[PDB]
């Protein structure tokens, strides 16, 4: 019912923060190289 | 609440693919750059 539903938020959502902590890292990387 | 959590799940997905294609760009950027 609302448990999966849950369950997929909270696994969606766990996706993303890591796709964020990496877009955060290589924008951080780019930055470097094109200065 | 079914129809509450089923919105915050289709606006998951749609953030984390534009993650991944911000990512996949950044990740061609860099190796541009390094190159």
């Amino acid at each position: 019912e609302v448990k999966q539903l849950e369950a997929e938020v909270e696994e969606i959502e766990s996706e993303v923060w890591h796709l964020e902590n990496e877009v955060a890292r290589l924008e951080k990387e780019n930055a470097e190289c094109e200065a | 609440k079914v129809k509450q959590l089923k919105a915050k799940v289709e606006e998951l997905k749609s953030k984390l693919w534009h993650l991944k294609n911000k990512v996949a760009r950044l990740k061609k950027k860099n190796a541009e750059c390094k190159a």
